[PDB]
């Protein structure tokens, strides 16, 4: 295989944090400028600034992260993820991975004290 | 005892050549039968359009 | 010799310089009988004729529902546990064939009887899992689990698929002398 | 009035019936071709296979313009079964400018690949399309062609004055490449495979393809091969009948049809017989073996015909 | 149990008639193996896929497939 | 700039980029079909790794078999015996015989040509009656253990193999006789496919195809066993 | 019509899909009744392993079935 | 009331019939192309239209005795010279990029 497929980049490690940052920031970019590409693809129910909300809030989660390589292989990972989703590659059922909590309320008795994690035995 | 063997002289051998025999004329011969075939087809061909044409003279 | 190294005995073959390509004059029949073969199919309608031929034959089909195929006596279809003559249960508790099983198929409890003698409270194989290795056939010491050749026996349901003790002493029951005679005829080779 | 409802009764049953066995006739001898047993029978209840399979493809989904397109498809296979005749003079319609019609048709039964490539559309589908009415316009060049290259020796566009000119001689025998490129394109009109990559509402296409196939056998039938024509049967008669009668003019309108019958039948078989043979062509191959190397062919026969009317008197009169 | 097996570590391969077909074992020296990976023949027949396939038709696409003899047990696995 | 449209072209995924008819880059998925095979022999025994190689690859599945067989064999340092080795050969070459029965007559079904794959079948049948009485089922005969073969062959068998073998030369030149000489087969197949013998190399290529390009390799004759 | 023609939309995706085209090899036809497995009916036949990722791809191919 | 006009009116019903049945029975609910697609066609009429050009003379051939042929033939004659010149210019064959262009490997 001599050409790469479309969105592909060579990938190519950093020695330095600020110019990861740097891929880091094309990055949240590329991700929120392909997300009105992503409600008209996979044909999810809600809005655009669901869609948004949950790129930012799966980059608030690795926002504290200090070692060098442990940033790189997370920005490795993201450029994997946006290839896929930007193409139909991932399917509609795999890119609602990502919304478990937003399609539908299981039900009553969600537990928050030890007594209602204790009435089922921590569930 | 009692396992299959080969016979003691062994199996006569196999083709596993390729038999394709030579079923065909000479090309030059179909094409002198296709020649001939058609030179007398239109032999039959232009009489009979020069007898049809001696019964349009008729009518 | 010494060879260059990098270099063995493996040199190419004695004429592995394959010849040139003849040109259209170093050609052994004319333009003519070329075209002959060229505009009126030579090789067509000898391929023509290969399946003309075939049409003249006597065709190997067969008829499924009143005609079953050829069949060996090692052949494996659905199982059964066999039983002793003078009526007895042959399976002696000694968990082989759940040991051996390559998709884990079996499921056996073991109970010990007042009498001293072993058998299977309950004995059950998955058939959805089960892939006919024939290894449970192979294990059991005393013959008791064997593959009766029996393949048409599809089911509607999946609880159905489920085996249990009383089902497979059931097949067990109703195939005993074909079963029986495959077992002889094998027991030599075995 | 009622003496020639009963006369188109009686043709189109049975150009309805035939072209109903002809769906069962291929899959029984491409079974045999391949030893397999294939359809269980084929007899009176025979049809009903054909019929019941043809039931149930009008129980499947889809998915105005859709409307007309199989209707046009069928009704252009339809109408060209008058101007064949089956006999001497008998057409179910007489008309001096028969072939004038049938090529006419020819060129009406292209429209339906058209149209069907618009409906449930996507770009690849669409140039798929484009591709088999491509190859089915490249094909009906060298078919009109042809057309004219027999009606060269009739000099009329009437249908059973050919047959009664080819009393003499049939025009294969002198013309025998003709029939040979007759029968590659008459296999290319359809989508014959040797010749299928576009292929590889539906009941009106699937019918009419059936139509095309018995009808384009007929239009070989009565130009290059004799049309009803076996022998000269003068003899026969003398001894067997006496006078003419119902029953003589039974016999010889019986003869007929079947030494017209016999030809298509045989034409018919060699189609589903050139079907399991071989593989089928790359599109640029389709393409190039109809213009680059076969009708160049067809523009030297064409110049060598009325030359070779022209040594000898020869020319024939309207 | 079953039969123990010496550690160590080989790389078998024969011509399968799709290509030359390796398994590489690894030996715990336990009655397990430890690691086992097949060298599917296929698996890199499709890989040379896009190399070959290119300026072809798109039915110069299929018969280009059977002679790379994809069967799709191999190949993914 | 040259726009090209993405199509969806056993079971198989493959992306297509076309610009018109020409294909300008192919990219084929794979992995509908993984099943997590190679994880799950790491927990069986190598009696019950057996048949997790003809379930891979299930059309030459002796073959597939063998190479287990012999990778354990070489890892025990035991040796299966004589009427083994004379054993696993001939029916190794047996499923050579199927594998390109198969093979050659699906090439010609997706080229186009109908006949050779029904003929196909029917010898392929005598094949797997030959797989049938030897193990219990057919098309997965887990026949080559890794200590050697797993039992005898059957009493009449060698003879009915003699009885196959006599005719099928000939019903192999029957299928031979419309597929080489064929000009349809021909036009479609001389330029279609070519692969140099440096690039056969850098692509990990084997078998037939490294064969193809003019390389004498094969590991029967090289490396033999 | 349903009775006598039986056209099921195959799902043959591993080794069982062999097994399946011995129907359609001479000796099993199932030619007289009329199944016919060369390939928008009503039924088809999973045969081999549904793995993780074909799962939406097989319920998409059981959703555009007649009813 | 000849028996050709009930056929070309009958087939309609015929059609229009065995369109009924089906709406009675059955179940309801730009990329860029090569020159040589759109060429075939285009092309395609002037070889179309020079047969009706040649069918006024087929009709008549015996009228035009010697002096018809001549002008007949002269007028194919024109035509081949334009039928050669798109076979001389290898006008309907498409073209790809499947070759390397087979230049030798040149070294510093
Ligand atoms: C679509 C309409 C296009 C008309 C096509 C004409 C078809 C045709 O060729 O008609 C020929 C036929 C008689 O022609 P002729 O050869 O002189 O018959 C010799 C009799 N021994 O003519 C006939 O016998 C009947 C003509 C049939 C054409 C019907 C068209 C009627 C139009 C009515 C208009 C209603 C609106
Ligand atoms: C008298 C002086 C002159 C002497 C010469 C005789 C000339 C008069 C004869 C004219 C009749 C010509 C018949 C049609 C010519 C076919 C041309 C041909 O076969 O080859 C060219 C073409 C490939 O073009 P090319 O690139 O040059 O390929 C080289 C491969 N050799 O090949 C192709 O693309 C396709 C080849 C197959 C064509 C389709 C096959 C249809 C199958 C029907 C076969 C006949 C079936 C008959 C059935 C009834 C038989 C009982
Ligand atoms: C019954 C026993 C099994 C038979 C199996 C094969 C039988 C096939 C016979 C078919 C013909 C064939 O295939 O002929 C093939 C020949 C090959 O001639 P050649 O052999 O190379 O010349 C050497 C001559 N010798 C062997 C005598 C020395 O083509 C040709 O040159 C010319 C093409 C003829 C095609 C005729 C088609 C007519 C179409 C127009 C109407
Ligand atoms: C290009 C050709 C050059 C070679 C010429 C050699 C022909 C032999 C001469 C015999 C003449 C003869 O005697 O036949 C005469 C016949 C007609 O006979 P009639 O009705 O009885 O004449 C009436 C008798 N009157 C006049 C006294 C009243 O005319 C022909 O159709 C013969 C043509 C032979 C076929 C040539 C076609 C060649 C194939 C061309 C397609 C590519
Ligand atoms: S045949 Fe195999 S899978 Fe089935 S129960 Fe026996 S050992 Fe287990
Ligand atoms: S069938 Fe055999 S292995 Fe299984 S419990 Fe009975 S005796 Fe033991
Ligand atoms: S059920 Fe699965 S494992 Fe068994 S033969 Fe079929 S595809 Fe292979």
């Amino acid at each position: 295989a001599i050409i790469a497929t479309a969105f592909a980049e060579t990938v190519k490690f950093s020695g330095s944090k600020q110019e990861l940052q740097k891929r880091t920031l094309a990055l949240y970019r590329q991700f929120l400028r392909g997300a009105p590409t992503f409600a008209d693809l996979y044909e999810v129910q809600f809005s655009i600034p669901t869609i948004r909300t949950k790129i930012r809030q799966e980059f608030e989660r690795h926002r504290f992260v200090d070692d060098l390589s442990i940033q790189n292989v997370l920005y490795a990972k993201g450029h994997m993820e946006y290839q896929e989703c930007i193409n139909f590659w991932k399917q509609q059922a795999q890119f609602l991975k990502y919304f478990p909590e937003e399609d539908d309320i299981q039900g009553r008795h969600q537990p928050s004290n030890f007594v209602d994690k204790f009435l089922k035995n921590r569930a | 005892v009692g396992q299959d063997l080969p016979p003691v002289g062994g199996y006569e051998p196999v083709q596993w050549r390729r038999n394709l025999p030579a079923r065909g004329f000479r090309p030059l011969v179909y094409l002198a039968a296709l020649c001939g075939i058609c030179g007398y087809g239109f032999y039959r061909a232009l009489g009979g359009i020069q007898e049809r044409r001696e019964l349009k003279r008729e009518k | 010799n010494i060879y260059a190294g990098g270099s063995a005995a493996a040199a190419p073959p004695a004429g592995f310089r394959i010849h040139r390509p003849a040109t259209w004059e170093e050609s052994e029949e004319g333009a003519l009988s070329k075209a002959t073969k060229y505009f009126l199919l030579a090789e067509m309608f000898r391929g023509l004729y290969v399946v003309l031929e075939q049409f003249f034959r006597a065709p190997y089909t067969i008829y499924y529902p009143f005609e079953k195929g050829p069949v060996s006596p090692r052949f494996r279809g659905e199982h059964a546990l066999r039983r002793y003559p003078s009526g007895e249960e042959r399976c002696i508790a000694c968990k082989l064939c759940e040991a051996i099983c390559p998709a884990l198929a079996i499921t056996i409890d073991a109970e010990e009887r007042i009498d001293g003698s072993r058998r299977t409270t309950k004995y059950d194989i998955d058939m959805t899992k089960c892939i006919y290795c024939g290894y449970c056939q192979e294990s059991c010491p005393v013959d008791a689990i064997v593959e009766t050749p029996n393949v048409e026996y599809a089911t509607e349901t999946r609880e159905e698929l489920l085996y249990n003790k009383e089902k497979l002493l059931a097949n067990g029951d109703k195939w005993e002398l074909e079963l029986q005679y495959a077992l002889d005829a094998d027991a030599p080779y075995r | 009035m009622i003496i020639n409802i009963v006369e188109i009764l009686i043709f189109l049953v049975c150009v309805l019936f035939s072209v109903a066995y002809l769906t069962v006739a291929e899959r029984k001898t491409l079974a045999y071709m391949q030893r397999r047993l294939g359809p269980n029978f084929v007899g009176y209840y025979g049809l009903l296979q054909a019929f019941a399979d043809a039931v149930k493809l009008l129980l499947k989904e889809i998915v105005i313009i859709l409307v007309i397109s199989p209707l046009i498809t069928l009704i252009t296979a339809l109408i060209g079964w008058v101007v064949i005749p089956l006999g001497p003079g008998i057409t179910l319609g007489e008309l001096n400018l028969g072939i004038l019609f049938s090529l006419a048709i020819g060129s009406l039964g292209v429209f339906g690949s058209l149209l069907s490539g618009w409906s449930s559309n996507s770009k690849y589908s669409l140039l798929g399309s484009i591709r088999s009415t491509a190859q089915l316009i490249s094909y009906e060049l060298i078919l009109t062609s042809i057309f004219i290259i027999i009606i060269m020796f009739v000099s009329s566009l009437n249908i059973t004055t050919i047959i009664e000119t080819q009393r003499v001689v049939w025009y294969c025998i002198p013309l025998l490449p003709l029939l040979l490129i007759f029968f590659i394109a008459s296999v290319a009109e359809t989508a014959r495979p040797p010749f299928d990559l576009t292929e590889s509402p539906f009941v009106f296409f699937f019918l009419a393809e059936y139509s095309n196939i018995i009808l384009i056998s007929a239009f070989n039938g009565y130009l290059l091969l004799g049309g009803y024509l076996s022998f000269n049967y003068s003899y026969l008669f003398n001894i067997l009948f006496n006078d003419y009668s119902y029953v003589s003019f039974l016999f010889e309108g019986l003869i007929n049809s079947s030494a017209y019958a016999i030809k298509l039948v045989f034409l018919m078989f060699s189609f589903i017989w050139v079907r399991a043979a071989f593989p089928r062509f790359t599109y640029d191959n389709l393409i190039n073996f109809c213009w680059i190397i076969l009708l160049p062919l067809l523009f030297g026969i064409f110049l060598i015909i009325p030359s070779t009317l022209y040594i000898f008197d020869s020319f024939p009169t309207l | 149990k079953g039969y123990s097996v010496p550690p160590g570590e080989t790389y078998t391969a024969i011509e399968a008639p799709k290509g030359e077909m390796g398994v590489y074992v690894v030996s715990d020296g336990s009655e397990r193996p430890y690691k086992c990976k097949i060298r599917a023949p296929g698996f890199a027949h499709l890989g040379a896929f896009d190399h070959i396939a290119r300026g072809h038709f798109l039915p110069d696409a299929v018969a280009i497939i059977g002679t790379m003899d994809l069967v799709f047990g191999e190949v993914d696995r | 700039r040259i726009r090209a449209f993405t199509i969806n072209f056993g079971v198989l995924r493959l992306i297509l980029e076309l610009s018109g008819e020409e294909i300008i880059r192919s990219d084929p998925h794979v992995g509908l079909l993984h099943r997590g095979t190679e994880k799950l022999i790491e927990y069986k025994t190598y009696m019950q790794a057996l048949p997790y190689f003809d379930r891979l690859d299930y059309v030459s599945m002796m073959t597939n078999e063998q190479v287990f067989s012999l990778a354990v064999e070489k890892l025990l340092n035991v040796e299966v015996p004589l009427r083994g080795k004379y054993i696993r050969t001939m029916f190794g070459e047996i499923t050579r015989v199927l594998n390109h029965l198969m093979s050659v007559c699906s090439h010609a079904m997706d080229v186009g040509a109908l006949t050779p794959f029904l003929w196909g079948f029917e010898e392929r049948e005598k094949l797997m009656e030959f797989y049938e009485r030897v193990s219990g089922a057919r098309l997965h005969a887990a026949y080559v253990r890794p200590g050697g073969v797993s039992q005898d062959l059957p009493a009449g068998l060698l003879d009915d193999i003699y009885m196959w073998a006599t005719q099928f030369g000939d019903r192999l030149d029957e299928i031979e006789e419309l597929l080489t000489d064929n000009r349809i087969w021909k036009l479609r197949t001389v330029n279609i496919g070519t692969v140099t013998a440096q690039d056969a190399l850098n692509l990990g290529l084997s078998g037939p195809m490294l064969r193809g390009s003019g390389i004498p390799f094969d590991i029967r004759k090289n490396a033999p066993y | 019509a349903r009775q006598g023609s039986f056209w099921p939309v195959t799902f043959g995706l591993a080794c069982c899909a062999v097994e399946m085209m011995h129907v359609s090899a001479p000796r099993y036809d199932q030619d007289r009744l009329g199944i016919i497995f060369r390939a928008q009916s009503d039924i088809m036949i999973v045969a081999g392993t549904l793995t993780n990722k074909m799962a939406p791809v097989l319920r998409q191919v059981y959703d555009q079935m007649p009813e | 009331m000849n028996t050709f006009i009930i056929f070309i009116i009958l087939i309609p019903i015929v059609g229009f019939a065995l369109l009924a049945v089906n709406i009675l029975l059955a179940v309801y609910k730009r990329l860029a192309f090569n020159a040589a697609f759109i060429l075939v066609a285009i092309l395609f009429l002037p070889f179309d239209l020079e047969i009706s050009t040649l069918l006024p003379y087929v009709m008549s051939i015996y009228l035009v005795s010697n002096y018809g042929f001549t002008i007949v033939l002269l007028f194919l004659l024109i035509l081949i010279i334009g039928f050669v010149y798109e076979i001389n210019t290898n006008a309907l064959k498409i073209n790809k990029h499947n070759k390397p262009n087979t230049d030798s490997l040149i070294y510093k």
